[PDB]
RNA sequence: GAUGGGGAAGCUCCGUUUCAAAGGCCUGAUUUUAUGCAGGCCACCAUCGAAAGGGAAUCCGGUUAAGAUUCCGGAACCUGG
RNA sequence: UUGACAUUGUGAAGAGACGUUUCUUUACUUAUUCAAUGAAGCGGAGCUGGAAUUCAUUUUCCACGUUCUAGCAUUCAAGGUCCCAUUCGGGGCUGAUCCGGGUU
């Protein structure tokens, strides 16, 4: 009778750690798609400054999310309105909400796409 | 450091950057020396058992 | 071989990293681990009094093994049993004759403490087995006096977890027969021969003498050196 | 019953059984954390009669204060 | 009235010791089998000015017994000792300028530094610039060792209780006059906030026993009973004098 | 400034590696599988605390009513993959 | 700060109160206290070796890895010896005496 420890500390011994299975699930029902796409992209903005940048620069602007993220907005746009992107910015306007500077690549004209959606 | 090629930072010799050259100069000679004189340190301690 | 070579290594100190050993000796062991070994010599540094000394008497291998083939012979009624003999007993009795005897009297091993107590109390045990391990010790330090003064044989035995398994326990304190067949008084009175002298006979002696003192090796060995050189 | 001489016993608390051991499990819960759960009652004739029950949702705690 | 200057101290806040700068801590190796059993041998890799003390340190680094690799102390140096020097520690390391040895190796006469209170506690006595101690006897009834402290004291403590044969280093430091306010500020600024001093007798009752005025006077022996209560201690202690004396030597 | 703990009738006070069983990093086995495991070393070890301390990497030209080392044009660099 | 009582236990010397028992120096270690360490080398005994006694014996002492040098020291250790039919990989025992599990 004995064993050997070659060190003189003794730790935790590592031990089983089940998975929860659990038997009356959290939630009834999981939540829909908070944020989706007509959710991510909310207005177009339509100053006369914002339309310069239609006519002169092939950039939508758009409100969108407060929660959004270039990710998030990039996809939206991309399907909403079946075009390619170049690159998105953003910023927090003064007024709380967010816009989006969204560059379409060379394969589209904004304006044309501006007044397909139907504004100008 | 990580963005630059390995002969940027070593030499050919043993220890690259780490040491400096006299330094590994003196480093092998001591070594040298001593294991040298280890096996008289042993030899001559040998004797002088011998001798008893 | 004249290629492979005979390298000794030095391990004196100054030299060598000194190779992995074996440091059981030294472990810090968990906390719990310490307090259960130093209870156990807190309790054995320090005078025992009598009555709790008369424990560490524990029945040897062999009357123990011939102790518990015989008890081993007057297992309870079991689960499946039972069941079935309250459908017999009952379904039948309950529309038929004896006051449920429509089955034979049974033959049974008797525990727990209160029970058991009882039994001794009324000269009706015919040899009670005392665990040596009962925490707290007062459930059971009564009882080899009890015994004495009732005539009632005694043995503390090794194994409150044996007498567990005695009666389909986990654990069980006491355990004592009464009845028993008559196949059988033979066995007893020459086990009651034998424990009686062991456990009972000496009461009176053992009662008289504290346990305790032991110094730990350490200790008992500068004491050992201290008497030993210097007489 | 057992409990009648548990009763009885633990009233000669100056007696050299009990003096031993009172002195070997003070020592125990001194080692313990000040609060901590015990296994069960050190005192059954005790617990019982103060309306304890060996039975599942039935606890017993050990606690250390600090006196005077 | 108020609690006094020497009360405020014990509430550390701006009084505690300013230590940013400090290298490690000063101590001996911890008593090991290589110490308690033989020697082993460490370098001197730097030494080097600390901190809020005059009296430099050695940096000392010696191989670990137990596993692969470089184990730095941080010793005080003691004049003499030199970086490249070899360094031997425990029972039989021979008697040379920077060792360390347990009190009971050493014959009597030998002087020491760093020296332990009880075996192990790394160094407690003899560790301020310029100062050692003496060892002035042995007694081998219970391993014990008599000597003398640099304040005048004998002291008996165990042979097994180590020193560091030699002085510690930074010469008669307080030999040169301090000249200037600036080099007080400066001395008390890497140790800790103790500078300038306003008397007693030059602040009003309410701060200090001294206190009151319409002339700068105390008023009664600044001489205290050692079982006044704090608040009341201030001044000369538990003088059992008082007054210039010109001593020139002490216990023996 | 949490935590094993120790004080305090208590609001809470002390303590921060502290008289604590305090982890997780590689990858073989197994190729029922990407996976439970077989190796194994190393760990007195929460966290918060700097828009002047430490620190991965961008520049010039052009442009607006109001933005720009952030947009445009051109030319780069760092980090992870 | 000083005394009493409680925490408080085990052996002796003495002086003392008429084989127990209370009194001044004291042995104990488990309560209590203090210090350290990743609780590493504690305590006892022994292999080996050199002297001794004793007029022979067991009768003890003593020794039992590192000091010219600002190197190097890690992979359960090479070696030896066993095992697996051993293709490459492993493993055990020695190397590194024994015995108490009181960390010191």
């Amino acid at each position: 009778a004995l064993k050997v420890r070659t060190s003189a500390t003794f730790r935790l011994p590592k031990t089983l750690k089940l998975a929860r299975a659990p038997k009356y699930a959290s939630k009834a029902v999981p939540h829909y798609n908070r944020l989706d796409s007509y959710k991510v992209i909310e207005q177009p903005i339509t100053s006369e400054t914002a339309m310069k940048k239609v006519e002169d620069g092939n950039i939508l602007v758009f409100q969108v999310s407060m929660k959004a993220n270039k990710y998030q907005i990039k996809k939206a746009v991309k399907e909403l309105y079946e075009v390619d992107v170049l690159k998105v910015n953003t910023l927090v306007r003064p007024n709380g909400t967010k816009k989006a500077y969204v560059r379409l690549t060379a394969d589209y004209d904004a304006l044309d796409i501006a007044n397909r959606i139907g504004y100008i | 450091y990580a963005t630059v090629s390995k002969t940027h930072k070593t030499v050919s010799r043993a220890y690259g950057g780490s040491r400096c050259a006299n330094c590994v100069k003196e480093r092998i000679i001591r070594a040298f020396l001593i294991e040298e004189q280890k096996i008289v340190k042993k030899v001559v301690k040998e004797q002088t058992e011998a001798a008893k | 071989n004249p290629l492979t070579h005979s390298t000794p290594k030095n391990f004196g100190i100054g030299q060598a990293v000194q190779p992995k050993r074996n440091l059981s000796r030294y472990v810090k062991w968990p906390e719990y681990v310490r307090v259960q070994r130093q209870k156990k010599i807190l309790s054995i540094r320090l005078k025992v009094p009598p009555t709790i000394a008369q424990f560490q008497y524990t029945l040897d291998r062999n009357t123990a093994a011939e102790t518990f083939k015989l008890f081993n012979k007057y297992r309870p009624e079991t689960a499946a049993e039972k069941k079935e003999r309250l459908t017999k007993e009952a379904a039948a009795v309950a529309e038929g004759k004896s006051k449920q005897d429509a089955s034979p009297k049974p033959y049974a091993v008797k525990y727990g403490l209160n029970h058991v107590v009882a039994l001794i109390e009324n000269k009706k045990a015919k040899l009670v087995l005392i665990a040596n391990d009962v925490d707290p010790i007062e459930l059971v330090v009564f009882l080899p006096a009890l015994c004495k003064k009732m005539g009632v044989p005694y043995a503390i035995v090794k194994g409150k977890a044996r007498l567990g398994t005695l009666v389909n326990q986990k654990t069980s304190a006491v355990a004592a027969l009464t009845e028993v067949r008559a196949e059988d008084e033979a066995a007893l009175a020459k086990l009651v021969s034998t424990i009686d002298a062991n456990f009972a006979d000496k009461y009176d002696e053992v009662k008289k003498h504290w346990g305790g003192g032991i110094l730990g090796n350490k200790a008992q060995a500068k004491m050992d050196k201290r008497a030993k050189n210097s007489d | 019953g057992a409990y009648k001489y548990l009763e009885e016993l633990q009233r000669k608390k100056q007696s050299d059984v009990l003096r031993f051991l009172q002195r070997v499990r003070v020592w125990e819960y001194r080692q313990k954390n000040v609060i901590h759960r015990a296994a069960r009652p050190t005192r059954p004739d005790k617990a019982r009669r103060l309306g304890y029950k060996a039975k599942q949702g039935f606890v017993i705690y050990r606690v250390r204060v600090r006196r005077g | 009235g108020r609690v006094i200057r020497n009360q405020r101290k014990g509430a550390g806040s701006i009084f505690t010791s300013h230590t940013r700068l400090r290298q490690g801590a000063a101590k001996l190796r911890t008593l090991d089998y290589a110490e308690r059993h033989g020697y082993i041998r460490g370098i001197v890799k730097q030494i080097v000015h600390d901190s809020g003390r005059g009296a430099p340190l050695a940096k000392v680094v010696f191989r670990d017994p137990y596993k692969y690799r470089l184990r730095e102390e941080i010793f005080i140096a003691n004049e003499g000792v030199h970086t490249g020097q070899f360094i031997y520690a425990g029972k039989k390391a021979s008697l040379n300028v920077g060792n360390v040895l347990p009190l009971g190796s050493v014959p009597e006469g030998t002087i020491v530094s760093n020296v332990e209170e009880k075996p192990g506690d790394r160094g407690a006595l003899a560790r301020a610039s310029g100062n050692y101690v003496i060892i002035i006897g042995h007694n081998p009834d219970e391993n014990k060792t008599r000597v003398r402290l640099p304040s005048g004291a004998k002291k008996v403590i165990s042979s097994d209780a180590r020193g560091v044969i030699g002085v510690i280093a930074g010469g008669g430091r307080v030999d040169k006059p301090l000249l200037k306010a600036g080099r007080a500020f400066h001395k008390y600024r890497l140790k800790r906030n103790s500078w300038p001093k306003t008397r007693g007798v030059a602040m009003n009752p309410v701060d200090h026993p001294h206190g009151g005025g319409n002339h700068q006077h105390i008023g009664k022996a600044s001489t205290i009973s050692r079982g006044a209560v704090s608040g009341q201690k201030a001044g000369l202690i538990a003088a059992r004098r008082t007054g210039l004396l010109r001593g020139s030597q002490k216990t023996q």
